[PDB]
RNA sequence: UUUUCGGAACUGAGGCCAUGAUUAAGAGGGACGGCCGGGGGCAUUCGUAUUGCGCCGCUAGAGGUGAAAUUCUUGGACCGGCGCAAGACGGACCAGAGCGAAAGCAUUUGCCAAGAAUGUUUUCAUUAAUCAAGAACGAAAGUCGGAGGUUCGAAGACGAUCAGAUACCGUCGUAGUUCCGACCAUAAACGAUGCCGACUGGCGAUGCGGCGGCGUUAUUCCCAUGACCCGCCGGGCAGCUUC
RNA sequence: GCUGCAGUUAAAAAGCUCGUAGUUGGAUCUUGUGGAGGGUUCCCCGCCCCUUGCCUCUCGGCGCCGGCCCGAAGCGUUUACUUUGAAAAAAU
């Protein structure tokens, strides 16, 4: 930080550096996106940060499984976000 | 100790483990395998065991960690095995579990919400598995003795789609169940002149004509039986890309099992390459395998003109080997994609249903 | 824990002006803190400022002139009657011709020179020169 | 900091600015309140209910499609229980810490741990107890404590 | 004498109100997910070494000190070999590294209950901070009642040194040192530095969890995941530098 | 030492943690144009939405050719604070 900078208008690349919680105007890291799989073709909307072991309405066995971070998907065909 | 330690808790205290990390994946399958091994009392081992012996064949699936990738001969063998010994016991009673509620006997499984599409599940698990097959024989060398003894399975499949008619109880046959004789004519529709003048032209008259036989000797009335009753029912779904693909493995038995004719007529009564277009390429493979029989017949019946009419399409390009999905990374200087090739390596047709390219360019 | 926050805007404006900075950052935001900023700029001690909501009571971003010599806040908010508030004055005020002493009042939050010419008492809250 | 510990961690939620429903949602107030009654009977509690919604559904914050906190929605169906989330959680804890000392009385470390679980029982209970969320006559009791949980 | 009409009160149907719930704390509690650590309790298991005993080999010294002497040894010490027994302890790896409220905590494997940080668009909604009275834990030494006793060793008996030597140095040794059950409440119990919250410069490392990325390496043929490499964010034990 | 002291080393932080009384406790729920005194917008009247916030009597004077108006009263959720009245020997 110089003596000068000021604190209004912080570039995109100074506010998507820091904590959630520490932003100008807080905001999450985490996203909605839809999901689909081999076999049956119904697709199904998912949480990036998941807790279940989540079942589609194909009923395979795994969608993806839970861990301590994002949850992984089963090499399913879409990782897309949801735009809001 | 006691019956309802064993077909309640100490099930639902292991089959929630499903796709956690901290899971065994082998014992999955065993501790359901012992639950139904420890079925020899009554008012349980000749009944309601039938929810585990459900929920066990789901988990024979999942030994195989991603969907991409095939299951192993060792553990197959068991599914062959294991839906079979589920499908015998439909046979033995005309009433249900894990489904509507007929009988209440130490158990209510009915607290499902719309619960008779849990019955729906003996579809899944067999349409799950048909598919499993063909993932079998995409990954063997053609060229080999090992294809041929994989093979040997291609008649089981059809043994146990088959049995799915006689032991029946959805709603009759006529509200989603007919998707199994579609199922049923993907095991046909393919099957060659030889094949299907066997009962035609190797002797008619001399084979046993008993009900017991006649339900085989039907042969290719089937395949117009299921190309004509059933349109109805599958006027259900809106989707094109699942509608419009029936008709072009249909003209494949009109072309193989009868003259040459009743083929062009169901294909210009349909007008579906436009639509084709708009549909994806596993329902395009069907368009370009049909129209190439088209052109095939035509030489087979001596009409030089419509054979050229029809294959002169397909010959405008180099383009069979891409249109089989099997075309190199490279062999020119134009060849620039890689994000999509692994796509189509798993969308593609198995080897001994190509027809054969030196023939087609002799034809 | 967090006590008082008037106590937190003075002292984090304070150390800003004295480090030379020409900006600085206040949270919470608060009532009572928007109408103390009001009586130094009026008087000309500060630039003017920017409030930013949140949905959770909210920030303030302020501009210096580089004028302030302090500015501070007296904790028990004691009560004043206008024939002692010379003595108040006395202690805290740095000469006779300049600074100011901030009272909350039943007319308002003011100047200790306004609460002579409207007749009142009230509740001191702190100071600046 | 934490009540009982040194510790001072920072991990916890942040809720976005927009209180909308995004557009792309295709559930509706009172079939989400279903959804809801459902769960219910399966005796699940509050905190349960949704994550199963996060997760599985469209919905990210259940009071922002339905106009209430989903405890309200329980206790308008007399769906939800007489002693409430957390004070249930922390008696059911203190039960299992004194099952251990009956046999291991050497175990120092577990007798310094009770003391800080059933103080910050008395501490909870004393905060329900004037809001009339518990009786004025309710008490914790160390032999009683099994059978507040059967 | 009876209605009317006013005052008091139990009680029924019914349409009116935009009919009635502030937010969600860079405050606190509770749930959930995958990990992390010489953190605690019970059982189990391994390793040399030190002392004692049995049998075999060979010959005169061995121990101990600044130098000696007490002590041990031709029915053989010390030294070399093979085998058995008992009680104590966990080297090297081991670091300005980790865990615990502090005192403290390091062979293997299993069982029981507990916990910090991180991830989270879960939930309750002010439940909080610091504390007279009162309460739990608290190194070593010490006291009472049982069991064990290898090594070390207050008191004590002796050999030296010296003016003396009730000491420092040497040989022997009681209580104790180890385990179980009760007591005791102290320490240079130390960062000689109460706890909670806000703000004010720079730099390279290090342990834990998460996020992103070009290559190298390992398992199966990809994918996923482990060891390494380059950055970012929480919160932790510390270091260098600056008017 | 309230204003106004000190506790690493000069005298001095309980060995450590819990906890009742005591002291202390986060954000939030109605404003600008017009006129007087004074300025070149703000303190008194009347107003976007409420200006004593309501209300309708009855014993009791006002305004006018019975009826309709304007000063009491029910009173504005309860207190601290502040400003003003009243009432408190002389001598010092």
């Amino acid at each position: 930080m110089p003596l000068a900078k000021d604190l209004l208008h912080p570039s995109p690349e100074e506010e998507k550096r820091k904590h959630k919680k520490k932003r100008l105007v807080q905001s999450p890291n985490s996203y909605f996106m839809d999901v689909k799989c081999p076999g049956c073709y119904k697709i199904t909307t998912v949480f990036s940060h998941a807790q279940t072991v989540v079942l589609c309405v194909g009923c395979s066995t795994v969608l993806c499984q839970p861990t301590g971070g994002k949850a992984r998907l089963t090499e399913g065909c879409s990782f897309r976000r949801k735009q809001h | 100790e006691i019956t309802h330690a064993v077909v309640i808790k100490k099930l639902n205290e292991i089959l929630q483990a499903r796709g956690k990390k901290g899971t065994d994946r082998a014992a999955q399958i065993e501790l359901l395998q012992l639950l139904v091994q420890i079925a020899s009392e009554n008012n349980l081992g000749e009944g309601v065991i039938v929810k585990i012996k459900f929920n066990i064949i789901a988990s024979l699936y999942d030994y195989n960690p991603n969907l991409a990738t095939y299951m192993k001969p060792e553990m197959w063998q068991k599914c062959l095995d294991c839906i079979n010994e589920l499908m015998d016991i439909l046979f033995a009673n005309p009433n249900i579990f894990v489904g509507e509620n007929i009988l209440e006997e130490s158990e209510n499984l009915q607290n499902v919400d719309q619960p008779l599409r849990v019955r729906g599940c003996i579809l899944t698990l067999v349409e799950r598995m048909d598919e499993e097959f063909t993932k079998i024989m995409q990954n063997t060398d053609p060229h080999s003795q090992e294809y041929v003894e994989h093979l040997k399975d291609e008649a089981q499949v059809c043994a146990i789609i088959e049995r799915v008619q006689r032991y029946l109880e959805e709603k009759g046959t006529t509200e989603e169940i007919c998707r199994v004789y579609l199922r049923r004519i993907l095991h046909t529709y393919y099957k060659f002149d030889y094949k299907a003048h066997q009962r035609q032209l190797t002797p008619p008259e001399g084979s046993s004509k008993s009900e017991q036989d006649q339900a085989e000797n039907e042969g290719e009335d089937s395949a117009v039986l299921m190309e004509r009753l059933c349109k109805y029912i599958y006027a259900k779904d809106r989707t094109d890309r699942i509608r419009t693909c029936a008709i072009l493995c249909h003209i494949y038995h009109h072309a193989l099992h009868s003259r040459w004719y009743q083929a062009r007529d169901l294909m210009l009564m349909s007008h579906l390459q436009d639509n084709i277009q708009h549909a994806d390429p596993p329902v395009q493979i069907l368009y370009n395998r049909t129209m190439v029989q088209l052109g095939i017949c035509a030489f087979r019946q001596g009409l030089t003109k419509d054979a050229h009419n029809a294959l002169l399409d397909i010959q405008s390009s180099g383009r069979a080997k891409e249109l089989l999905g099997q075309g190199l990374l490279l062999r020119s200087l134009q060849e620039r994609n890689q994000e999509q090739e692994k796509v189509e390596r798993r969308r593609q047709v198995p080897f001994h249903l190509h027809i054969n390219l030196e023939l087609l360019e002799c034809v | 824990v967090r006590m008082n926050v008037l106590a937190d805007a003075l002292k984090s404006i304070n150390n800003a002006e004295k480090r030379g900075k020409r900006q600085v950052l206040i949270r919470p935001c608060s009532k009572v803190i928007v109408r103390f900023l009001t009586v130094m700029m009026k008087h000309g001690y500060i630039g003017e400022f920017e409030i930013i909501d949140d949905h959770r009571a909210g920030k303030i971003v302020v501009n210096l002139t580089g004028r302030l010599n302090k500015c501070g806040v007296i904790s028990p908010r004691f009560d004043v009657q206008l024939k002692d508030l010379e003595k108040w004055q006395n202690n805290l005020l740095p000469s006779r011709q300049f600074g100011f002493i901030v009272l909350t009042t039943s007319a308002g939050i003011m100047d200790h020179e306004e609460a002579r010419r409207k007749h009142t008492g009230g509740k001191i809250l702190g100071f600046f020169f | 900091g934490r009540m009982h510990a040194p510790g001072k961690g920072l991990s916890q939620s942040a809720l976005p600015y927009r209180r909308s429903v995004p557009t792309w949602l295709k559930l509706t107030s009172d079939d989400v309140k279903e959804q809801i009654y459902k769960l219910a009977k399966k005796g699940l509690t509050p905190s349960q209910i949704g994550v199963i919604l996060r997760d599985s559904h469209g919905v990210a914050q259940v009071r922002f499609v339905t106009g209430n906190k989903i405890l309200r929605i329980l206790k308008s169906k007399g769906l939800a229980p007489d002693l409430p989330e957390d004070l249930y959680h922390l008696i059911k804890k203190a039960v299992a810490v004194r099952k251990h000392l009956e046999r291991n009385r050497k175990d120092k470390d577990a007798k310094f741990r009770l003391i800080l679980i059933e103080s910050r029982i008395h501490r909870l209970a004393r905060y329900y107890k004037t809001k009339r969320v518990l009786p004025p006559n309710w008490k914790y009791e160390s032999s009683t404590a099994s059978a507040l949980v059967a």
